[PDB]
């Protein structure tokens, strides 16, 4: 109902208020099964956080590429980044990333299977734990006042960032250049520069 | 009608009808795929 | 070659037979205007004969001392010589269709036996039931092997009537 | 019982109750009226589905990865000859016999499972490994050493759900493998070749244009 | 226990009092008592054989007598096997014979005993009497060193089957160029 007036919240989203950014949007009822919804909330959090990181990286690095501040490292398009040499080849970088993420993601998965059983490090350090998807990583503790409001901010920006990344890849396949280059291209006219006039999206027009 | 269809289910008529259908089918198969001596697949 | 039989595509007598039969039909042609119904019929016949002789040569059938195709009826001695379409594959095809018809009839008998007037449901067939069982008969290898492994296909001779020795 | 069926309005036969995973009441030929035959068919469907999922994966994933530009492996039909012509290639007969000799052991083990679903767990069978063969009460779902990650090993209805996902994916994979076989027999191109070909001209390039599907004699 | 394999978890109950136990049994292979009672002895024996094997692979190369792979090459090639530099004039058949006779009698004597005597035989196999004096910690020592040696022997075989070099040769090639001479760089292990 919140996501669309005169509609109706799909029951399993109705009384389940302890979810961030709950607006009753579930036209497909993927979250009808409670365990399915418990998994999907974690999937949304992971996708949203990784997409906020990735889209922030895309936008900042391409802004640096356009203006010019980061040197030969950043004077390339984001999708052409594999041509830079770096301190390592591609292969060992990929292998290192496999190892490190195996470690981190298995820590998070073990958190998921039995929430709260994996908080303690081999040195005895013990962190707190609040809610499943929120491990309480608060070095500056922005979590003691209006916590639901902060989770709402996080989730709304995460949804916006996932939308942004889908746009990034769709536009990159549709039109050439960096994302902000395309933003300027749209802002140039704008009544001709829009998704309709690409030859890649309607297809109904000009083959 | 019911009795007419019962008559059409009798052995004398249904047998003759089925033989006619199978004969017609073999005749059609041999008309379109003639002179087939082996099962060439 | 499997037993002194050169492939019909090589045998000279096979091509000679082709030649002679076509020449006979040509002699029959040379009497009608090549646009009349008899002439069209003769031309169609000649085309059919030529197609048959080319088809037989293509499939590599074996011709004997005379120019006539021969068939092989031994699995293994026909499977290692590329002649399984002669008897083995049609064997499978028949056995399948024969079993289909036999199983459909058998199941129809066993279905109308347990009714009020079983002797009536044989001279006045129930066409919907016959057609349903005719459709179910297509899986007859599966169902028949199931009934054999189940023991419900056959009947013990202690229950079948016999003659007084 | 009230579940969706293959044909809405046609009731399910009174032998395909509603307990088996993947049960949509589909059985027009009445092949599974016998209960024992139905168990054997269930087990056969599981085996066909699992082998077809493996095969269709090993067909499309290498094919699509070759298309984009990686691994550049041959197309599935000629992949047998591509290896066969290699230098240090095992002869076909010896290779087939090695494969059949290994599968003899494995498949007779699975068979003795299918009969009495606790057969292979008797002590003294293997060298201490016989415990992993205890089964899970249903043939075709061993568990134990199989299923290392314990997926669905929790809520029962969770295992029932994953069973439906598995069986649906397996049915899709077998249909797709029949498609691959029939497509390569007709059009001597690969699966992705046929896919990218049909999207080019759907009304021109289909199954009524290859000339092998619809008999040329008729037309 | 001392160890949890997965820091948070629930470990198999039957693994508690064993030496060097980390609850590592996600497959339930040793659930019944007999399977575990056999697998303990199998693992200890596997570890001892590994320790000796790794010692040999390191020693045949660190001293300067060649690989652990080329060992059996001088067995054929006409003949002549080298051991420190001696000729040991023994053809292939007599090696198999002598070793079969020795291992048959030895393995048929060590196994025909009781389950504890099959894996931990005091007797003359503890000449310095270290079998007493709290042997649980020493058993943990033996088992963990054996696990390390098993992985070492597995790595020897695999890195030879991948790069074709030698343990010390592979170590040197890695230490010289840690960056482009890894498992990730030879196109065998990591494919993508
Ligand atoms: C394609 C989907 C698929 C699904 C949904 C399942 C589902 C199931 N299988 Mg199963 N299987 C599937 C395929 C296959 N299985 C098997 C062989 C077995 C065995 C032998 C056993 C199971 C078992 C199980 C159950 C629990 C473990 C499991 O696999 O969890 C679901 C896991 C996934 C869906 C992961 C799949 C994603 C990814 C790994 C795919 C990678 C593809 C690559 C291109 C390669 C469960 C009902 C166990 C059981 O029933 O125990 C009681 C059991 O013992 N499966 C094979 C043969 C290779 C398969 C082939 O495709
Ligand atoms: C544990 C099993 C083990 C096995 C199966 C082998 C097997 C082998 N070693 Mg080896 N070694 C083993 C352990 C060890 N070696 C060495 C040190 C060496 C050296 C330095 C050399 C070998 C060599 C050899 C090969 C020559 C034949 C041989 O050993 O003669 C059988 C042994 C004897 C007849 C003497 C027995 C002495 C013993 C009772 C004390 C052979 C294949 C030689 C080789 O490869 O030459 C090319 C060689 O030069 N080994 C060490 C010390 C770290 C080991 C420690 O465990
Ligand atoms: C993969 C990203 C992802 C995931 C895992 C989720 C997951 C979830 N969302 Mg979310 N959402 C997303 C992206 C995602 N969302 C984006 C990008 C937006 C902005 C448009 C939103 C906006 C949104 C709203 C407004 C709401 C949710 C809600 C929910 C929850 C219930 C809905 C559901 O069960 O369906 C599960 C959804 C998926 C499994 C995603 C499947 C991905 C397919 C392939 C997308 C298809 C491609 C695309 C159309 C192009 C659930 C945990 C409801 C909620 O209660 O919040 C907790 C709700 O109110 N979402
Ligand atoms: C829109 C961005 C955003 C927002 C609003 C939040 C908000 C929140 N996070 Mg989250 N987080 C984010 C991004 C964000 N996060 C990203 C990208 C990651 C992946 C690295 C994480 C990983 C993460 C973890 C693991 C945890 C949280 C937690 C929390 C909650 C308490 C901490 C907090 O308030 O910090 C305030 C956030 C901000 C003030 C945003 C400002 C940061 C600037 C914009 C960064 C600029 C540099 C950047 C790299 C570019 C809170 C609701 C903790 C929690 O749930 O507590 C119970 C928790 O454990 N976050
Ligand atoms: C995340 C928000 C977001 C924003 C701010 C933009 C902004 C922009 N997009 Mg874009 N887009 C987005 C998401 C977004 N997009 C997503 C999720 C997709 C995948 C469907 C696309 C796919 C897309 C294409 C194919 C193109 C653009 C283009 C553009 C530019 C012209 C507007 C247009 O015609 O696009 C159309 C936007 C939509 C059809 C829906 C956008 C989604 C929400 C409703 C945005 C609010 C413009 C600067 C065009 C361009 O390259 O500039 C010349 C163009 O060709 N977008
Ligand atoms: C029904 C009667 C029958 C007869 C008379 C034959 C006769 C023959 N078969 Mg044969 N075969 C049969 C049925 C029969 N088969 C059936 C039913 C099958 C399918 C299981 C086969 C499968 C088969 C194969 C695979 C082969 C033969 C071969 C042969 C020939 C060699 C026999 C031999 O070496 O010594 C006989 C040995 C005995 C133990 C008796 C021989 C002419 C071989 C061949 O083709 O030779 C060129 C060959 O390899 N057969
Ligand atoms: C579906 C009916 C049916 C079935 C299952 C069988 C089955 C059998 N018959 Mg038999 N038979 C039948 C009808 C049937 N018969 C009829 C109608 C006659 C009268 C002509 C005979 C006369 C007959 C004789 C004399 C012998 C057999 C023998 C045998 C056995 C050897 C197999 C064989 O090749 O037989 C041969 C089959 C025929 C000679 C004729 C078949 C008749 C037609 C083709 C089938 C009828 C189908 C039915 C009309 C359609 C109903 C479909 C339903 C949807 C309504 C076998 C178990 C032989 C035996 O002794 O066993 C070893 C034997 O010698 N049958
Ligand atoms: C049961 C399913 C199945 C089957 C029957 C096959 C069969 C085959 N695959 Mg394949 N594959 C599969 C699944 C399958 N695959 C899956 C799921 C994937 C992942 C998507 C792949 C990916 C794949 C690739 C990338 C390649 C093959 C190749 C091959 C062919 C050669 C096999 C070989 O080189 O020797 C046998 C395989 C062995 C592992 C030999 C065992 C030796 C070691 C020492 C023992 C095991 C360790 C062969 C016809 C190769 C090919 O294209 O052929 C030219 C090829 O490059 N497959
Ligand atoms: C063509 C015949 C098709 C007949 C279709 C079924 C007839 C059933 C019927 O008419 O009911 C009998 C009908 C009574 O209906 P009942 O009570 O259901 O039997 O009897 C009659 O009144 C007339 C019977 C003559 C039927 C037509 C005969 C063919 C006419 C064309 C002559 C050539
Ligand atoms: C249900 C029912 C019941 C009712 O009542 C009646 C009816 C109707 C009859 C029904 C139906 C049926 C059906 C549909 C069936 C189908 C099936 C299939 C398709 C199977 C496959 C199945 C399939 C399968 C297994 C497959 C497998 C595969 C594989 C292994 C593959 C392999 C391979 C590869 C990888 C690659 C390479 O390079 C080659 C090869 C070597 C080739
Ligand atoms: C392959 C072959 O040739 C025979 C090997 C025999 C074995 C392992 C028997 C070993 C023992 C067992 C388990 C009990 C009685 C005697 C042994 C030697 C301890
Ligand atoms: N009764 C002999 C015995 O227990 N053998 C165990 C083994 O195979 O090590």
């Amino acid at each position: 109902a919140g996501w669309d007036l005169s509609a109706e919240v799909p029951a399993h989203l109705a009384g389940r208020k302890d979810l961030a950014g709950n607006y009753g949007f579930d036209p497909l009822n993927l979250g009808k099964n409670p365990e399915a919804l418990k998994w999907y909330q974690q999937a949304e959090l992971q996708n949203g956080r990784w997409a906020m990181l990735g889209v922030a990286g895309i936008l900042v690095q391409e802004l640096l590429h356009s203006t010019g501040l980061g040197g030969k490292a950043a004077d390339v398009y984001w999708f052409d980044a594999g041509n830079n040499t770096f301190w390592a080849p591609k292969e060992t970088l990929i292998a290192i990333s496999f190892l490190m993420f195996n470690w981190a993601e298995l820590n998070r998965m073990q958190d998921y299977i039995k929430p709260g059983s994996n908080v303690t490090d081999p040195f005895g350090n013990k962190i707190k734990y609040v809610e499943l998807g929120y491990p309480g990583f608060d070095p500056l503790s922005f979590s003691k006042n209006n916590f639901d409001e902060w989770k709402l901010k996080e989730i709304k920006n995460a949804r916006l960032a996932m939308l942004a990344f889908l746009g990034i890849v769709a536009q990159h396949n549709a039109q050439p250049g960096s994302p902000l280059e395309q933003l300027g291209a749209h802002l140039a006219n704008p009544w001709k520069n829009h998704f309709i006039n690409n030859g890649v999206s309607p297809f109904l027009t000009d083959n | 009608m019911k009795d007419f269809t019962t008559y059409l289910s009798t052995a004398p008529v249904l047998t003759l009808l089925s033989v006619t259908v199978v004969a017609g089918l073999l005749i059609e198969i041999n008309r379109f795929f003639p002179d087939a001596l082996i099962a060439a697949f | 070659d499997v037993a002194g039989l050169t492939p019909c595509s090589e045998s000279k007598a096979f091509a000679k037979r082709k030649k002679n039969e076509v020449k006979a039909l040509n002699k029959r042609l040379k009497n009608y205007e090549a646009d009349s119904a008899p002439a069209l019929a003769l031309k169609a016949t000649i085309a059919r004969t030529e197609a048959r002789f080319d088809k037989y040569a293509k499939q590599g059938l074996l011709c004997g001392t005379d120019g006539l195709p021969h068939l092989i009826a031994d699995p293994g001695l026909a499977l290692r010589y590329g002649h399984a379409g002669d008897v083995f594959i049609p064997t499978i095809g028949f056995i399948y269709f024969a079993g289909w018809l036999g199983y459909a009839g058998s199941k129809y008998l066993q279905a109308v036996a347990a009714t009020a007037k079983p002797i009536e449901k044989e001279i006045i067939i129930d066409v919907p039931l016959a057609w349903k069982l005719l459709w179910e008969g297509f899986g007859w290898p599966l169902r028949a092997f199931a009934e054999y492994k189940n023991g419900s296909l056959m009947e013990d001779d202690a229950k079948i009537t016999v003659s007084p020795r | 019982a009230t579940r969706p069926l293959w044909q809405p309005g046609v009731e399910a036969p009174k032998h395909l109750d509603g307990t088996m995973p993947g049960d949509f009441g589909f059985d027009p030929l009445n092949l599974g009226v016998n209960k024992e035959a139905l168990n054997w068919y269930r087990n056969a469907e599981l085996q066909n589905g699992r082998w077809a999922m493996l095969g269709v994966a090993g067909i499309v994933i290498p094919a699509e990865l070759t298309r984009v530009g990686v691994l550049n492996v041959p197309e599935w039909a000629e992949a047998g000859k591509v290896y066969a012509e290699s230098e240090n290639a095992i002869p076909f007969a010896s290779l087939l016999m090695v494969q059949l000799f290994l599968f003899n052991f494995v498949e007779i083990k699975r068979w003795e499972d299918i009969k009495k679903p606790g057969s292979q767990a008797e002590p003294g069978s293997f060298l201490g490994f016989e415990s992993g063969f205890k089964g899970t009460g249903i043939s075709g779902y061993p568990g134990g050493a199989f299923n290392p990650f314990g997926l669905g090993n929790s809520s029962k209805e969770a295992m029932d759900d994953l069973k439906w996902r598995e069986i649906r994916n397996g049915r899709l994979a077998m249909v797709a493998f029949l498609g691959f076989l029939s497509q390569h027999a007709a059009t001597g191109k690969g699966p992705l070749d046929n896919l990218a070909d049909h999207l080019a001209d759907p009304w021109g390039a289909n199954f009524c244009s290859n000339g092998v599907s619809i008999p040329s004699a008729l037309g | 226990k001392a160890g949890n394999w997965l820091p948070g978890s629930e470990t198999p109950a039957y693994l508690e009092n064993l030496p060097a136990s980390y609850g590592f049994d996600p497959l339930g292979l040793a659930a019944e008592p007999a399977s575990l009672a056999r697998f303990r002895e199998s693992e200890v024996f596997h570890g001892r054989w590994a320790m000796l094997g790794a010692a040999g692979v390191l020693g045949v190369e660190v001293l300067g007598y060649g690989n652990w792979y080329d060992a059996p090459l001088p067995l054929v090639q006409g003949g002549q096997a080298t051991y420190f530099g001696a000729s040991v004039p023994f053809d292939l058949g007599t090696l198999a014979a002598i070793e079969f006779a020795a291992m048959a009698g030895a393995e048929s004597f060590r196994g025909a005993a009781e389950p504890e005597k099959r894996v931990y035989p005091g007797g003359a196999f503890d000449p310095m009497g270290m079998s007493k004096g709290n042997s649980k910690e020493l058993k943990t020592k033996e088992i963990k060193n054996g696990r390390l040696a098993m992985l070492a022997c597995l790595g020897f075989a695999a890195q030879h089957a991948a790069t074709g070099a030698s343990p010390l040769e592979a170590l040197a090639s890695h230490l010289a160029n840690p960056m482009a001479v890894n498992f990730a760089t030879n196109g065998v292990s990591l494919p993508l």
